[PDB]
């Protein structure tokens, strides 16, 4: 099982560096090109660059020359990113991926075909806070709910009625607000009549900051 | 005297590559010392004229390694095993395992070809798969019967697996076995298989002379 | 530097159906060998991205029968023959030729079903959140498809502009619907310096623009 294993991510403040590395089992590593692409939420693929097998040439992509760094480590099947002077643009998902092909360089192929799982990356200067959880209170169907208000980083978690509730319930991406600091909302459909004899309460995690809340509605 | 010693990577294996000698995969050496330890596959089986391969590198120089050019749809490239461990199941770093997409899937009739464009001779190394029973070898392949024919300018051989237990090694009671001809300039190989082929994916370039022993000093 | 440019950008098919994707390319990637450094991957919701084609028309290891690559030069193309559900994502092509490696945009295949309305709510702010310093008002719309949406938000008969961000789900693998969350944010000054409130939706399944209201 050829399997590429990313790590080191995770909140890093504007203008530091970090170092993500990559662990590769089940293939000569030392005669592959080895790649790193990111993806910013809610954007597409943006190839970060390339390290020739033996580590002889770089090639790096126009948003992140300069400031990024590949390198490896042969002996220990281990590829490296090494960022520089992070801005918030770089909040990522890093992806390590193999060249599949091995061709001489004058007709180098540069196709990825092995992508490991990533390693998400938040730069920002928020700190971390736990969320504030209001209700979202009904007016045949009514729909309640809680907005998970001012938290950081991602992610919450949110459930109802420990873990009863399950149909019909929706919880929305959290979007960045710019105070810098996410908010989200989830809520469930029950029949108006329910509203009154069933309780429903939401359950928040947010782990990062080891803050749990459970709001009735 | 630039120098080389093999320790548990057999001589035959620096071409097809099995793990312990990943390290060897493009050796260059003028003395090429071999040990009893030494060993050429990973997999259960041989090299068919293996003493007179084995000559031939000897007195190599060394090996360049050269991809192949070899591409492929509508099959997995990716066949591994337990007897090739890299952190996990793997194979040859020079060979890939060819199968069927899918479990008992008809693995398609397919037809390669190379030419030796450079100006020395190239070692074209090829491998029968023999599994250990005709499901084994249907689940793999798909059913029906299965034939490799290679070719070169003045060689013609067919190649016909056939599926049977041989004495468990390694838990494996297939094989692979290593079948080998040295291309001359300008000579093509033409391989036709539709199943149980291990195609080659770099073939070796003699790197220039050297004298070989297989010494305990 | 090879830009790419796919198209569409949204796709939605009906099960069973078959899927056309355009991917053009700046420049040649027919090399002399006479291959087209062109591959197509695809990545799966919450999954890495993965191969599908490559070297413009070679099916990946895994890879089923109903997807097939074609093109040369700078025009490719990524055909589902009869679309599956497992086969929703955001199909990338990307040249392989010449650093810096660059990628299409990215086309997001979907389920099309038929229309459904959506079911509109709306929430007012909490009392402990308007005891704090600001409010939030929620609209929500429940289960409709397509998934573009005419959402307006009502602050006595006046219009709204940057008071509201938005999130929608990702498609239910039952109904094949979205749902939207629309959040105003003001101040418990500017909510209470005004009375009625209440969110317009508008959405193709829908016969009229519907609203949801409450006052203060
Ligand atoms: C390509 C392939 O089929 N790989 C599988 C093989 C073959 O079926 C047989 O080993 C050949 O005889 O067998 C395993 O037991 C092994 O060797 O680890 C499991 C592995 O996934
Ligand atoms: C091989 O062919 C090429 C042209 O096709 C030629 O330049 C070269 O001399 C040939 N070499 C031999 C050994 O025939």
């Amino acid at each position: 099982q050829v399997q590429l294993v990313e790590s080191g991510g995770g909140v890093v403040q504007p203008g530091e560096s970090l170092r993500l590395s990559c662990a590769a089992s089940g293939f000569a590593f030392r005669t592959y090109g080895m790649h790193w692409v990111r993806q910013a939420p809610g954007k597409g693929l943006e190839w970060v660059g390339v390290i020739w097998y033996d580590g002889s040439n770089k090639y790096y992509g126009d948003s992140v020359k300069g400031r990024f760094t590949i390198s490896r480590d042969n002996s220990q099947n281990t590829l490296y990113l090494q960022m520089n002077s992070l801005r918030a643009e770089d909040t990522a998902v890093y992806y390590c991926a193999r060249n599949g092909e091995r061709w001489r360089v004058e007709d180098y192929y540069y196709g990825m075909d092995v992508w490991g799982q990533g390693t998400l990356v938040t730069v920002s200067s928020a700190s971390f806070k736990g969320p504030s959880v209001f209700p979202l209170a009904p007016s045949g169907t009514a729909a309640l709910g809680c907005l998970v208000k001012d938290y950081f980083p991602e992610p919450v978690t949110v459930s109802w009625n420990s873990g009863a509730l399950t149909s019909g319930v929706h919880t929305f991406p959290a979007v960045l607000q710019s105070s810098g600091l996410y908010s989200l909302s989830s809520v469930v459909t029950v029949p108006s009549s329910s509203l009154g004899t069933q309780t429903y309460i939401c359950n928040v995690n947010h782990k990062p900051s080891n803050t749990k809340v459970d709001k009735k509605v | 005297k630039r120098t080389v010693d093999l320790g548990q990577c057999g001589l035959l294996g620096t071409i097809t590559g099995p793990p312990q000698c990943d390290q060897f995969l493009e050796f260059s050496a003028d003395l090429i010392i071999e040990r009893r330890e030494g060993s050429d596959v990973c997999y259960p089986g041989k090299f068919v004229n293996e003493e007179a391969l084995r000559q031939i590198l000897r007195e190599s120089g060394g090996i360049d390694k050269e991809a192949m050019g070899f591409t492929y749809s509508g099959i997995r490239t990716n066949g591994a095993t337990s007897a090739c461990r890299r952190s996990g199941s793997s194979f040859y770093a020079e060979m890939k395992w060819l199968l069927s997409n899918t479990d008992n899937a008809a693995f398609p009739q397919m037809t390669k070809s190379y030419k030796n464009t450079r100006k020395s001779p190239a070692l074209i190394v090829w491998g029968i798969h023999h599994s250990v029973s005709t499901a084994e070898q249907t689940k793999l392949y798909g059913s029906g019967n299965k034939l490799v024919t290679v070719g070169s300018s003045n060689y013609q051989q067919s190649f016909v697996p056939s599926p049977g237990a041989r004495p468990q090694v390694n838990g494996l009671s297939g094989r692979i076995d290593f079948h080998w001809l040295m291309l001359n300039p300008n000579d093509t190989v033409t391989f036709s298989f539709n199943g149980a082929f291990i195609a080659p994916d770099r073939a070796s370039f003699l790197r220039g002379k050297s004298m070989g022993i297989q010494s305990g000093v | 530097e090879i830009v790419m440019t796919q198209s569409p950008l949204s796709l939605p098919v009906t099960p069973g159906e078959p899927a056309s994707i355009s991917c053009r390319s700046s420049q040649s990637l027919l090399h002399s060998n006479a291959h087209n450094y062109l591959d197509w991957y695809l990545q799966k919701p919450g999954q890495s991205p993965q191969l599908l084609i490559y070297l413009g028309s070679n099916r990946a290891s895994g890879v089923p029968d109903r997807f097939s690559g074609s093109g040369s030069g700078t025009d490719f193309t990524l055909k589902i023959s009869r679309v599956e559900a497992e086969d929703v994502g955001i199909y990338y092509c990307m040249q392989a030729l010449q650093t810096p490696i660059t990628f299409g945009q990215g086309t997001r295949l979907e389920i099309k079903r038929t229309v459904a309305a959506p079911s509109v709510f709306i929430f007012p702010p909490s009392d402990e959140q308007l005891k704090s310093g600001t409010a939030s008002v929620v609209c929500l719309l429940n289960n409709f498809y397509p998934r573009e949406a005419k959402v307006q938000w009502k602050v006595d008969n006046a219009l709204q502009s940057g008071n509201s961000q938005e999130s929608v789900t990702e498609q239910d693998s039952k109904d094949s619907t979205y749902s939207l969350s629309s959040t105003l944010t003001l101040s418990k000054a500017d909510y209470e310096k005004h009375k009625v409130y209440a969110c317009e939706v508008t959405h193709q399944g829908l016969s009229s623009p519907v609203t949801k209201s409450f006052n203060r």
